[PDB]
């Protein structure tokens, strides 16, 4: 390949403003079709049985560097992409002199890596705060499993197999992969994220078009429907369930995308947790499925918000679930407003409430309800004999 | 044979792996290089690079030029003078430096490593840390003591745990020298070095009544200056506590009770 | 089963009015407000054309 | 997901048979192939009607190929039988 | 008038994406 002279100039990119804080902060190298760095060499010629194995070589090559997310000599980017802007569709082009063989294992890797390019700047842009801390957390889980899974087994097995081993083939690397499965994983995590992006799609078009138990309750109470251009919360949750749901057969999927729930989840468990042991609603991202207003001069108004509710609360039983629940921080709130403490110590009373863990195992099974009920009767004990000796 | 016989003849004119360590060890640790003139903001990458390792050397003098740009900013940071919590921060910062160039030297040191795809799956973490850090030491140079709590607090609420981490330690760092003045104040009614970071001052400013302080006690106290972890009804007992302290010492002359 | 049926409804119709009449307690709003984080909260908008100037110098690069 | 982990293991052992070369009569390569090639057969075979019987029509001939004399068929029935059970 | 002037630019990112 001979050496063609280009410009290749790198600097600081001193805009840092819409790129989240874990994206791009410097400028994109030249293209192979556009600065031309080594003379394209004709695959035509390594076409041939006795120079298969070069072709073979070069394209495996080419495919690492496609599957780390770079270009490569035959294997080029698309007319739809440009390493300028984060949100254009990211596509490859190969030769067509190659042989359809290494063609068509050329457009699997092509797909991985795509997939693989579109869930780094997916979490990348999740990085922002306008889609909330548990997209955020989803968003690090995301970057944590492509950083110590896909990218260490590459680097483990295919670079070293197209290094020191010979005799190596792409479909043996076509199989190596599909036995660490990481391409499954991958190809399971971009369709949980275009599920995410048809919901973002329904939920941005529906621009114009979007009980008596409140009023028979005696609390300011209200409902707060705002809806977001971005699932968050509650809603990634859910749809995250029926992710789960709808995932059947594969057990060890279902295991580590339960795990990986939990772990993302894990901030809205003690968040529960908080509201239900003390009434304290600290919800910087709009996450929380409740927010009371002066964040009437005394009275203030909880607001239940069902964008980012975790169930339907549609059902009498749901609905009295809630109101319970929500009755139950309001009287800690108040209990604490009135005792002027921060925090209501749990040996005020005789109940005590354990923190959540299992997310899923929590909504699955009726230690919700348990731990809500138990909650509940310890804050109108409290409420009762703080009215009834003071 | 081997693929790299095979590969050699398209690369004859490539850089080696142990020649791109040691002038990447240069770039990243600031000293002048050859191949690459590392300037302030150009590097001049040659074109006998390939693309993907291009990119690769592009992301890694990346981290090397935002490393460049936080110790620029701790120099300059240093060399002026602001409030002591800050002037910890940027302690804090220059700590978080100097630990990057510990590990890179003792990277350079090792080889051990042979992939640089590995290289940079491993400082990552490192590259992320200088990144959060410069992208607050771009703001650093204009938010107050207030507006700094506030960022902590929420970064400290954030759901990442590096950036939560850094929240922790400085807003650790900055309460504890917080209580420390307010420990100066509530025994011996100083405010001196507090660089507008305190709720209580005194003002001298006098309207023609009261000029020479016989009934005026010219110590004023604000509201909103306070912190959301302390009390309102604390701060006006700490500012009543200051003020009969300053009483008793200046009117009343009993000097050795209030010793 | 009319008796106790009306009974009901009579004593709920008299209840929902004067719950009606006593200022509509049930009440529905929209969040309007959301929170700014002025670390990472951008401070001006003229980066926009910052990188516009950027785009501007990179489409001079591509024609050159 | 068992048919489709049969056809990868064929797959790696003819890849690993290419990459080694020690066979060198065609005749010898297709004794040795010859069991993966009457599994493939009978593979293929249960994927004709696979996608027109029922769960029950599946135990039975699953039992079938249980009480079958045939020692692979047998074995196949056993596994797809447990993974069902 | 910024939003007219950011949709000018996109002319011209159109334009010289024809020309690309």
């Amino acid at each position: 390949m001979e050496i063609k002279e280009v410009d290749d100039r790198a600097e600081l990119l001193r805009y840092t403003n819409n790129i989240p804080l874990l994206g791009k902060l410097v400028n994109h190298q030249p293209l192979w079709s556009t600065n031309p760095k080594l003379k394209s060499f004709s695959l035509e010629k390594i076409s041939a049985p006795d120079q298969r194995r070069v072709q073979e070589a070069l394209v495996v090559k080419d495919l690492l560097n496609v599957l780390i997310g770079l270009e490569g000599t035959y294997i080029r980017y698309f007319n739809d992409y440009e390493p300028s802007d984060p949100e254009t569709p990211i596509e490859f082009k190969i030769a067509k002199k190659m042989d359809p063989s290494f063609k068509t294992f050329s457009r699997r890797i092509v797909r991985y890596g795509k997939q693989y390019m579109i869930l780094t700047r997916a979490y990348e842009k999740w990085s922002d705060t306008s889609f909330g801390m548990v997209l955020q957390r989803f968003a690090y889980e995301i970057r944590r499993f492509l950083e110590d899974v896909y990218l260490k087994t590459l680097v483990e097995r295919l670079e070293r197999d197209f290094n020191k081993v010979p005799n190596f083939s792409i479909r043996e690397l076509e199989q190596i992969i599909n036995e660490t499965e990481v391409n499954k994983q991958m190809e399971l995590l971009y369709n949980i994220y275009e599920e995410i992006f048809r919901e973002i799609e329904e939920r941005r078009t529906n621009q114009s078009s979007q009980n008596e138990s409140s009023l028979h309750l005696r609390l300011m109470v209200a409902f707060d429907t705002t809806v977001y251009p971005v699932p968050k919360g509650g809603a990634i949750l859910k749809i995250f369930q029926q992710k789960i749901l709808e995932n059947l057969g594969d057990r060890s999927s279902v295991m580590f995308l339960k795990k990986l729930l939990n772990n993302i989840s894990q901030d809205y468990c003690t968040m529960l947790y908080e509201w239900l042991t003390q009434g304290i609603l600290n919800d910087p991202y709009q996450e929380f499925m409740t927010y009371d207003d002066l964040e009437r001069a005394w009275d203030t108004q909880y607001f239940i918000r069902k964008d980012v509710l975790l169930r339907d609360c549609d059902s009498e039983e749901d609905k009295n679930l809630l109101f319970k629940m929500l009755r139950t921080g309001i009287l800690l709130k108040v209990v604490r407003a009135s005792l002027q403490i921060p925090t209501i110590p749990s040996n005020s009373s005789d109940i005590t409430i354990q923190e959540i863990n299992d997310f899923a195992d929590l909504m699955e099974g009726s230690n919700l309800e348990l731990y809500v009920d138990k909650c509940y009767s310890r804050a109108n004990e409290i409420f009762l004999k703080l009215f009834f000796q003071g | 044979v081997t693929l790299r016989q095979l590969s050699n003849p398209y690369y004859v004119n490539t850089i080696p792996e142990e020649d791109i360590l040691k002038y990447v060890s240069y770039t990243l640790l600031a000293t002048t290089s050859a191949l690459f003139p590392f300037d302030h903001e150009q590097i001049q990458i040659p074109s006998k690079i390939p693309n993907f390792e291009s990119g690769l050397l592009h992301l890694i003098f990346e981290a090397g030029l935002l490393y460049q740009s936080l110790g620029y900013k701790v120099e300059k940071f240093r060399m002026l003078n602001i409030s002591p919590m800050k002037k910890a921060l940027i302690i804090e910062i220059s700590e978080e430096l100097q630990n990057y160039t510990a590990f890179v030297n003792n990277l350079v040191s090792s080889g051990t490593v042979v992939s640089l795809k590995s290289l940079y799956r491993e400082i990552y973490e490192n590259i992320i840390r200088l990144r959060i850090y410069c992208r607050f030491t771009e703001h650093l140079e204009e938010l107050s003591g207030d507006t700094f709590l506030i960022e902590l607090n929420i970064f400290k609420s954030h759901g990442d745990l590096t950036i939560r981490k850094i929240a922790t330690n400085l807003f650790n760092s900055m309460i504890s020298l917080y209580y420390e003045y307010l420990m100066n104040w509530l025994t011996k009614g100083l405010l001196r070095a507090t660089y507008g970071e305190f709720f209580i001052a005194e003002n001298t400013d006098t309207n023609g009544t009261d000029d020479d302080f016989i009934y005026h006690i010219p110590i004023e106290f604000n509201q909103e200056r306070v912190p959301a972890f302390i009390p309102k009804e604390l701060a006006y007992k700490i500012f009543m506590i200051g003020k009969s302290y300053i009483f008793l010492e200046k009117y009343c002359k009993e000097v050795q009770w209030t010793n | 089963e009319q008796e106790v049926r009306e009974h009901q409804m009579k004593k709920e119709r008299f209840d929902r009015a004067l719950e009606s009449k006593l200022l509509g307690k049930r009440h529905i709003t929209y969040a309007n407000s959301d929170i700014s984080n002025k670390e990472l909260y951008i401070n001006e908008i003229k980066s926009l054309k910052h990188e516009i100037k950027e785009l501007r110098k990179e489409k001079n690069d591509t024609l050159n």
